[PDB]
């Protein structure tokens, strides 16, 4: 309900904000080619601890890693690169640089902890790459494992945070091309143990307007999957596995136009029960579902 | 005088009570009365009835505020599994009481 | 022009362009519990079944959860 305010002192637009595993740190990246780290004191105010130049072009996304491996951050830029940083004993040092790309890199994400130390990046030329670190205590050695061609532009990716032994690894990719022809903009890939290669599982032919963000939901014991999509509206989908690629029954359980503009970002909570959306009007909206599976709004924040 | 071969007992019909203004008391009194005849089943059933009909589980008015106790698997589904059990035994005397307390 | 994050034992972090609320942005953290208290007040071993069930039923009732309380008692 209440709203704090902190002076970022950035010289351009902030493009991403990310929290950490334990909820006490915070990172912010901008188009002035810098990354800042914030901490929380007992008094409740936030202070900037570090600030250092990272790339030579605009920085789009920054993300954390699990504390089992260390204090690690990853960034992507307009320089066609991606980097890994670590905090050592109290400044941050660069461990690697991933330069296999050929166009701008638009997203970076860390894999769930039970797969190891894995990374996934997406590029504007339609290629999604997955890296891996075999030995944890040497963060300067990564290894390219897979490569996916999407036959369209790419703008966002997401992993399946499920930790079950009956769900194979997943990744979903969204496009942002605005060509007059109507093609699908969301595609889902799945990993098959026998052939050891990612294969296409399903496509969302119902989505045609450009996509701006995509996010799964925390599982925490469910038997099916939930997906959230940011477009001209807000759409929420269900994928229920059936008893080669696994077949799914795809449905739609929400389509909300209360922003009356483009929807830019989406985010879930820890338990996977509430969804937050941000739109062109400058307001944040929260959605929740009752026991009859009807999604209704729960708050408006400005 | 063959009354030991039917599912209804005459003494229980003389000891049972119904009182709309206080459901809690009726369940305990009937549970006590079931022990005077020696039926293991009825004691457990009337024990469960007490906790399933407490006044702290009242339904609310807005659907988007809580999940009702009826949808809970210890609500309608347990009642519908006791009722189906006693139907096969032809025990009218327990069915009529159960269908009345939960009303 | 936007950035969102939902990090929990607490609330949101919003960063939006200043011509929407140009070449500047405004960053604000919002301020929008029963899990911690019930995790260190329970009891899982060291007593017979009957003693374990009534103990847990007392915690849930005090915290304000009645449906969970009656599940322990029926068990």
């Amino acid at each position: 309900f209440v709203a704090r305010s902190i002076a970022a002192d950035h010289k351009d637009l902030i493009h991403d904000v990310s929290f950490d595993f334990h909820g006490r740190r915070m990172a912010t990246c901008s188009s002035d080619q810098s990354v800042k780290v914030w901490d929380k004191s007992e008094s409740g105010d936030w202070h900037c601890t570090a600030s250092w130049k990272t790339h030579s072009g605009s920085v789009w996304r920054v993300t954390w890693a699990h504390p089992e491996f260390g204090q690690v951050l990853a960034s992507c830029s307009f320089d066609r690169t991606a980097a890994v940083w670590e905090e050592i004993v109290s400044h941050w040092v660069k461990r690697t640089t991933l330069v296999d790309s050929r166009t701008s890199v638009t997203d970076v994400k860390f894999a769930p902890k039970h797969m190891g130390l894995m990374l996934a990046t997406c590029s504007a030329d339609g290629i999604v790459r997955i890296y891996e670190a075999p030995d944890v205590m040497n963060l300067s050695q990564w290894s390219l494992q897979h490569e996916i061609s999407c036959k369209l532009s790419c703008s966002c990716i997401s992993w399946n945070p499920s930790s079950s032994r009956a769900h194979s690894p997943m990744i979903a990719v969204g496009s942002d091309d605005s060509s007059p022809n109507a093609m699908a903009k969301v595609q889902i890939f799945e990993y098959n143990e026998n052939t050891r290669k990612y294969a296409k599982a399903e496509t969302l032919m119902t989505v045609t307007d450009p996509v701006h963000d995509i996010a799964f939901a925390p599982n925490l014991g469910r038997s099916f999957h939930i997906l959230a999509i940011a477009t001209k509206d807000v759409r929420i989908f269900t994928l229920k596995p059936v008893r080669g690629p696994t077949k799914f029954e795809i449905h739609i359980v929400a389509q909300f136009d209360n922003h009356n503009s483009q929807v830019w970002r989406v985010s879930w909570n820890i338990t996977g029960t509430v969804l937050a959306s941000s739109g062109d009007d400058g307001c944040v909206r929260l959605w929740k579902a009752n026991y009859m599976d009807n999604w209704k709004c729960t708050g408006i924040l400005k | 005088d063959i009354a030991c071969l039917l599912p209804v007992h005459k003494s229980l019909g003389e000891l049972y009570i119904l009182n709309v203004n206080d459901i809690q008391e009726t369940c305990q009194k009937n549970a006590a009365s079931a022990l005077l005849v020696g039926r293991k089943d009825l004691v457990q059933v009337w024990s469960l009835a007490t906790v399933a009909t407490d006044l702290c589980l009242g339904p609310k008015s807005d659907p988007d505020l809580e999940t009702p106790w009826a949808r809970h698997p210890f609500g309608r589904q347990l009642l519908e599994s006791l009722l189906a059990h006693y139907c096969r035994l032809r025990d009218v005397q327990t069915l009529a009481m159960l269908c009345s307390v939960f009303e | 022009p936007e950035g969102l994050c939902y990090g929990l034992f607490g609330d949101l972090a919003f960063a939006a362009k200043e011509s929407l609320v140009l070449a500047s942005s405004a960053l604000s953290v919002f301020e929008t519990r029963w899990f911690v208290d019930t995790a260190e007040r329970y009891a899982l071993a060291g007593r017979p079944l009957a003693e374990l069930c009534d103990h847990n039923a007392k915690v849930a009732r005090e915290l304000g959860r009645n449906q969970v309380a009656q599940t322990w008692t029926m068990l």
